[PDB]
RNA sequence: GUGAAGCGGGGCGAAAGCCCCGUGGAGGCCCGAAGGGGUUCUGAUGUGCAAAUCGUUCCCAUGACCUGGGGCUAGGGGCAAA
RNA sequence: UAGUAGCAGCGAAGAGGGGUGAGAAGCCCCUCCGCCGGAAAGGACCAGGGUUUCCUGGCAACUUCAAUAGGCCAGGAGUUAGCCGGUCCUAAGGCGGGGCCUAAUAGGCACCCGCCGAAAGGGAAACGGGUUAAUAUUCCCGUGCCGCGGGGGUAGGUUCUGCGGCAACGCAGGCCCCGUCCCCGACGCCUCGGGAUAGGGCGGGCGGGACUGCCGUCCCGCUUAACCGUCGAAGGCCGGGGAGUGCCGUAAUGGCGAGAACCGGCCGAAGGCGGGAAUAGCCGGGGGUUUCCCCGGUCCGCCCGACUCCUGGGGCCCGUGAAAAGGGGACGGGGAACGAGCCCCCGCGCCCGUACCGAGAACCGACGCAGGUGCUCCUGGGUGAGAAGCCCAAGGCGGCUCGGGUGACCCCGGGCCAGGGAACUCGGCAAAUUGGCCCCGUAACUUCGGGAGAAGGGGUGCCUGCGGUCUUGGGGUAUACCCCCGGGACCGCAGGUCGCAGUGGCAAGGGGGACCUGACUGUUUAACAAAAACAUAGGUCCCCGCGAGCCCGUAAGGGUGUGUACGGGGGC
RNA sequence: CUUAAGGUAGCCAAAUGCCUUGCCGGGUAAGUUCCGGCGUGCAUGAAUGGAUCAACGAGGUCCCCACUGUCCCGGCCCGGGGCCCGGCGAACCCACCUCCAGGUGCACAGUCCUGGGACCCCCGACGGGGCGAGAAGUCCCUAUGGAGCUUCACAGCAGCCUGUCGUUGCGGGUCCGCUUACCCGCCGCAAGGCGGGGACAGCGGCAGGCGGGCUGUUCGGCUGGGGCGGCACA
């Protein structure tokens, strides 16, 4: 835990105490954010910073919900009406 | 170290409970044949290889 | 020519180092590679950004092509251009081909 | 000890091997592949000649090629004998027609392909011999061979050309390059040596040697091996 | 440097630490057998006869 | 600290263009701490603080850079910008 | 030899008084004096060490001197976890079984199967206060979180489907099993705009402290964790709109019928604020007893602001900057009649580490060793470009474990030296000169980039006023401009004046001409050689079309090769 | 003509020129170095790289300005050693232990000869002597001593090339064909399938060639030291 700090996967937070003291604290970076399956670009509704795995994360309500942006969505299915 | 296997630990405790030399009765029990022990060590000099 | 220089250009960040001869082929090549083309896509005269060798994006219309190592089209790469690409001279010809 | 550097690259030492664990995957062709599909990525590959394209078939297959020159991301490409020699598009080499640029030729069927594919080059279709399945083809190098005609070609030119006109102007541009690739960097001339490390090292005013039979043990096959001649003449007497 | 400077550096390393088997100190860890007796490479006791 | 490509303005001018000022922030770029290295005094030491050190003066210091942990290569063999 | 050398050199050091004791320069207490303060020195901590930790006692030995001291000796004691690490995952790689090879094995490994491989990568969940001689995210108090399981309520369901919104998307969004797909995990370097916090400062207030020659100034406290809720800058997106006499911009690049301006909305950081929580802690004033109780304060208004945290823009690459566990979502299939991601409530969380040093005395170097490892990670104020030096805090040290006297020579390390100025010497070796910043100015040559800080000339303190360019808040009709008030940064002008000297200490280039030589940066004989040697980019030749060429292996087989002539190998 | 050609462009008393401080200029009062020219160049020269210095240099060198305790030529001062006292308390070295002169001697005597001196003890200093101490001389030679390296040494072994024997079978007239052996690749867990080659190749034995890649060795003697020479080696 000490080279453990030396590295910058956590970020070190300085906070003053209830008892006066100034201290470090070793807190973890956020995760990245669902990712459009064809654009790569972040989805909206799921986009909040959450900072550790097995959290819930509600997708929009729309078919295919958390998987593609609304613009992959409606090209692909005005693709599917005609063909 | 900090972070010490038990394995290791056990090893170091028995060279802990061997490091002294023998009681005084002994020497008394041995009309002062007997001393020293070869298990005593001083930390600083004699390593262990543990 | 250059914004503050006469000759040496974009290869100005090696000072005087190197030789006139090699620091004159990486001018000649790299007046291309950072000038502005044309998008094979959209034709828009645009600065086109150089993902990695061989590769190149517009950032008008989002076309992402193979290209040549500096610049995005070789000479012997435009003559053997993909079809859906040359639409413009398919239907260039057929006006001349049709009033 | 004695062995010189040649000899110990043949031991497979670490700074001898390609990092290949630095690249997706091998670019060559599935056994397997028929129908149309589509461009989905456009990719750098580490140590590699060309830039690589991956194609999404109907069926889900994917698989790596070298991208043709002019390729685009989101391009619907052809595989088999009823696709149209089209730039991208995959064919056997017995239905692409004489006169045509191709690359990434396999030389029998299902080898994923063999030849013409470094970054700039492309292998001719000079010709077509079907009563026994064979194409012929003309190599990067000017060497024309024969093929099976059952065997897959790429229609086009090998993307990324040109890259070799750009001198590799600092001894640092070519160290990074090194490290995607298998190459030892730098490289110390024999004759700069000690005898015992090279048969070149040695004398007060040190040498090269004189070329050594084909038939030389290893270890004393360096400098010129079995050459037919050297110098301008055998440049000369090779056109 | 080969000398006093260059014994500050088996500070903190190792090759070998102590064998099950036999309980001397040395097996060697990214070898993972053991020096003395063989463990784990052999299953029989090394013992060599050009050894007293 | 310097100030590449690129981008503004002004001046001269017939055209091309040239000049000044700014903006910009490139480079195995420069000065120089940390860090790395090891040139000089042929300084001190030379039964040493030390079986290779100390002072001083120096070289590099965004990179073919310095450094921790883990891993691979073993003796006629390895590894070597030799 | 000899009671001799050494116990100096590496930029700290002691003194007075008292106590203890047989005995005190050296142990303990106070006072004075000094050293560090981006650290041979303060804070944390890995490996390694392994009890060196703490208490009591002691001085035969041990400590370059002494000793009543001690990392020494004797006796006793001390390390407490669902949430801190291991444990889990995979990396480069490794091992075992099978098989193939082998005279054979404990020798080899391309293949199949499995497993191992990180106390700095990925990765479930804990913070604050108090307590001990010695442990402290582990004990105690308070307030929580995670995983797994259960009970109740609720929404919902019970052939069949949740509701709203044009939309972006919002909202308790039923239950069990299985499958597939996608995403997160998951990523470089350079540079520049924005937002915060830690920290620092200024003015006022309340309380307390320092000093006495004069003044009345100076210093300290005024704090707020995790967790719950809410808000959300950039960026992206949705709807309206429908623009070329253009119109809208940036620190910079700029943007638009391939849909601008403008209007309305949606998703959306660090962090803020409330709750936690003043009942704690701190400061001050009292009373007890053995650490408990009471009382008062814990404030007002501004400024700077990171190397810490967040965000976005731009650029570079013949360089493209891991993987898996795990997690989330969606899309499907099957089943039951019940029943949740919401609220209340119950249960369980094994195993190992945990003391201390972490180094000019706890590691390695035979040592209580000026080396090496680890300055690995962190650091307040003044001056200053500065994480430089110098001085001083917080905090620590006087233990780089001899003391005193004398003031010859000589040695080591420093200071100054009239006149001359390289006459010294192999040689200007050593020393000296120069030195920061601002202005003016700057040659031959040149690969046109450079040469360049070329060279050379001038200025520099303090004080008294007057201005300017911005910035940050507040108040004025008042979002920019303008006026008023408070704070911050930088620049200029006029005048007065002192010194031998104003970059006054500290810190801090001597310069120019020419030849040989290697183009350059780089590398090298660890311990007598740093170079003109090696490498290098560039040039050129050779072997090679891949069942190749070259190389390794007894063999099975292997490297180049997850490669393919713009390529691999081999010379110069 | 000689072992082919016969040193071109250039460059030079060169980090390459012996003679040689070459000759003529520059710079100094005085220049064996340096710079600029000259060149039948002992013995310069083209990727064995020639010419070539922009930029760069802890590279090697010469000149100029500035500067100075480098020097003329030495002086005074500061801190620590030093010296004296208290405390701790080694090592090197050591047959015994040695005043001076001139001799003699294994030819460089503390000890022998003939002289000259010296009252003895103690302190500080130095480095002339003790052929001072350190280290079984690395130089040189000898040894029927090594190691490593080289090749046109004496031998040998791998490796590669080549023939042959076997693997090697089936049809037709040494030739053609075939596939099932065998080999190469793809798919498959395996079974086996597909394609290519094909009695070749590959592999084993035997034989020849190349073979300092690797292994072992030999590289004599005499000698006014060794070496070259000579053969005084029969
Ligand atoms: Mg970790
Ligand atoms: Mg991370
Ligand atoms: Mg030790
Ligand atoms: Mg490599
Ligand atoms: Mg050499
Ligand atoms: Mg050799
Ligand atoms: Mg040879
Ligand atoms: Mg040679
Ligand atoms: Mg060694
Ligand atoms: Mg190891
Ligand atoms: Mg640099
Ligand atoms: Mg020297
Ligand atoms: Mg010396
Ligand atoms: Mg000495
Ligand atoms: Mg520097
Ligand atoms: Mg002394
Ligand atoms: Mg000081
Ligand atoms: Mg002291
Ligand atoms: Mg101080
Ligand atoms: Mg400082
Ligand atoms: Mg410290
Ligand atoms: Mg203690
Ligand atoms: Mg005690
Ligand atoms: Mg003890
Ligand atoms: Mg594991
Ligand atoms: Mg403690
Ligand atoms: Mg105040
Ligand atoms: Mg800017
Ligand atoms: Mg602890
Ligand atoms: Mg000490
Ligand atoms: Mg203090
Ligand atoms: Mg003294
Ligand atoms: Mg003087
Ligand atoms: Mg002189
Ligand atoms: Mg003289
Ligand atoms: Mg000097
Ligand atoms: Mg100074
Ligand atoms: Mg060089
Ligand atoms: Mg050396
Ligand atoms: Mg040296
Ligand atoms: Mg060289
Ligand atoms: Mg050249
Ligand atoms: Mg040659
Ligand atoms: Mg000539
Ligand atoms: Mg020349
Ligand atoms: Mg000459
Ligand atoms: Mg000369
Ligand atoms: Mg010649
Ligand atoms: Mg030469
Ligand atoms: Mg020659
Ligand atoms: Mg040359
Ligand atoms: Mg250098
Ligand atoms: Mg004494
Ligand atoms: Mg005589
Ligand atoms: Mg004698
Ligand atoms: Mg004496
Ligand atoms: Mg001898
Ligand atoms: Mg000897
Ligand atoms: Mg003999
Ligand atoms: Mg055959
Ligand atoms: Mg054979
Ligand atoms: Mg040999
Ligand atoms: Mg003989
Ligand atoms: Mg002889
Ligand atoms: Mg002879
Ligand atoms: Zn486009
Ligand atoms: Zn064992």
């Amino acid at each position: 835990p000490r080279p453990a700090y030396r590295s910058r996967s956590l970020r070190r937070v300085k906070v003053k105490t209830p008892g006066g003291r100034t201290v470090v604290h070793y807190e973890k970076r956020a995760k990245g954010v669902p990712k459009c399956a064809v654009t790569g670009q972040p989805l909206g509704g799921m986009n909040s910073k959450v900072y550790r795995f097995g959290i819930s994360t509600r997708a929009p309500s729309r078919p295919y919900g958390g998987v593609v942006s609304h613009k992959v969505l409606a090209r692909a299915i005005r693709y599917a009406v005609r063909r | 170290a900090r972070n010490k296997p038990l394995g290791k630990k056990l090893r170091l405790a028995a060279a802990l409970n061997s490091n002294r030399n023998p009681p005084l009765w002994v020497i008394a029990k041995t009309k002062r044949r007997v001393t020293r022990s070869p298990a005593r060590r001083h930390w600083r000099r004699q390593k262990l290889k543990a | 020519p250059f914004s503050h220089t006469k000759i040496v250009g974009p290869a100005g960040r090696y000072g005087a180092r190197y030789g006139m001869g090699i620091r004159r082929k990486v001018t000649t090549i790299e007046v291309k590679q950072r000038g502005k083309h044309r998008c094979p896509s959209c034709r828009s005269l645009v600065r086109l950004e150089r993902l990695a060798f061989g590769i190149w994006h517009c950032p008008k219309c989002g076309h992402t092509f193979a290209g040549g190592a500096y610049v995005p089209q070789t000479i012997l790469g435009k003559t053997i251009a993909p079809e859906e690409l040359k639409g413009v001279e398919a239907e260039k010809a057929k006006w001349k081909e049709a009033a | 000890g004695k062995r010189i550097l040649v000899q110990r690259r043949g031991r497979g030492g670490s700074q001898f091997r390609s990092p290949s664990w630095k690249r997706d995957g091998p670019v060559r062709y599935p056994p397997n592949i028929s129908g149309r599909g589509i461009v989905v990525e456009i990719l750098h590959e580490p140590g590699l000649n060309a830039p690589v394209a991956k194609i999404r078939m109907e069926n889900g297959v994917e698989f790596f090629n070298y991208a043709a020159e002019g390729l685009y991301v989101g391009q619907v490409i052809q595989v088999g004998p009823d696709a149209p020699p089209a730039v991208g598009n995959v064919l056997p080499l017995g239905k692409i027609p004489e006169g045509t640029m191709v690359f990434n030729v396999e030389k029998r069927f299902g080898d994923g392909g063999k030849f013409a594919r470094s970054g700039g080059t492309y292998a001719l279709v000079i010709g077509q011999r079907p009563e026994e399945n064979k194409t012929i083809v003309r190599l990067p190098s000017g060497r024309v061979i024969e093929v099976d005609a059952r065997g897959r070609a790429t229609i086009g030119i090998v993307a990324g050309g040109g890259r070799v006109e750009k001198p590799f102007v600092k001894a640092g541009k070519k160290y990074h390059r090194a490290r995607a690739k298998s190459w030892k960097y730098p490289t110390v001339r024999g004759k700069a040596m000690s005898p015992y490390a090279h048969p070149h090292g040695g004398g007060s005013h040190q040498k090269g040697g004189t070329p050594v039979p084909k038939t030389a043990p290893p270890g004393q096959k360096v400098g010129f091996i079995g050459s037919r001649c050297t110098g301008r003449g055998c440049v000369r007497a090779r056109a | 440097m080969k000398g006093t400077p260059s014994m500050g550096k088996h500070n903190k390393g190792k090759t070998h630490i102590r064998c099950p088997r036999c309980g001397r100190h040395s097996y060697n860890v990214t070898k993972k057998y053991c020096a003395s007796c063989g463990w784990g490479r052999s299953k029989r006791w090394r013992r060599y006869n050009w050894a007293k």
